[PDB]
């Protein structure tokens, strides 16, 4: 995903010089849910991965065939909702949240805590 | 290219590549992982002191398709090329590093 806050100003094909010389023959790890701003073509270009099929701990190489997508769309509402909640976003009720964690400790990461 | 070797022949090729590289016990052993061009496959078999041409011979013994196709190795973001295959690992920064292979 290109974003018009960054990439807008340079055009061409969607696998052009703006991402070539740092991911030349790459096989570098991209991840769905990761957005990284790389300067290319004298302009900063962000790169958000939104869809990947083959085992999403995935690898792409722009010297191979790319299914390049070229829609610059803002996700500033999604940027403000990227975190959108957290334990750091909850304060003053640490005992209640600790009790809630003790209650929901079984469905996540310890389902076999029934013996 | 993809893995041109047979999966039944992959074990024999890796055993021949391990037997082609001598193993030393009285030296500080390093291990070099090479990011292959067939999908990013990784192999962990190296000795203490060798050369870049020894890495090329290990790649040739690992996969028979790499003998017929020339490749130039690279590393992750110095934007340089790994030429001079007879050089050692001391001046080439190949001490548990990442080697990326591109077919010419």
């Amino acid at each position: 995903l290109p974003i018009d806050d960054t990439v807008e100003g340079i055009t061409g094909n969607l696998f052009e010089v703006y991402l070539k010389p740092y991911f030349l023959e790459a096989y570098r790890p991209i991840r769905k849910g990761d957005i990284f701003l790389v300067h290319g073509g004298m302009r900063a270009v962000e790169f958000k991965v939104v869809e990947t099929d083959p085992s999403p701990y995935c690898i792409v190489a722009p010297d191979t065939v790319i299914h390049c997508e070229g829609e610059p769309i803002k996700r500033e509402d999604e940027e403000e909702s990227l975190n959108e909640v957290g334990y750091d976003d909850i304060g003053g009720c640490r005992k209640q949240l600790a009790q809630i964690k003790e209650m929901v400790e079984l469905p996540l990461r310890h389902p076999a805590l029934f013996k | 290219v993809l893995n041109t070797s047979s999966p039944a022949q992959q074990a024999e090729n890796e055993a021949k590549a391990s037997s082609s590289i001598l193993i030393n016990e009285a030296e500080p052993t390093t291990n070099i992982q090479i990011r292959l061009a067939d999908g990013g496959r990784l192999v962990q078999k190296f000795n203490h002191s060798h050369r870049i041409s020894d890495i090329r011979l290990f790649i040739v013994d690992a996969r028979p398709a790499m003998a017929a196709t020339s490749f130039v190795l690279m590393t992750t973001f110095p934007n340089k090329e790994l030429a001079d295959e007879n050089q050692t690992l001391k001046e080439a920064n190949l001490l548990n590093a990442v080697i990326v292979q591109r077919l010419t």
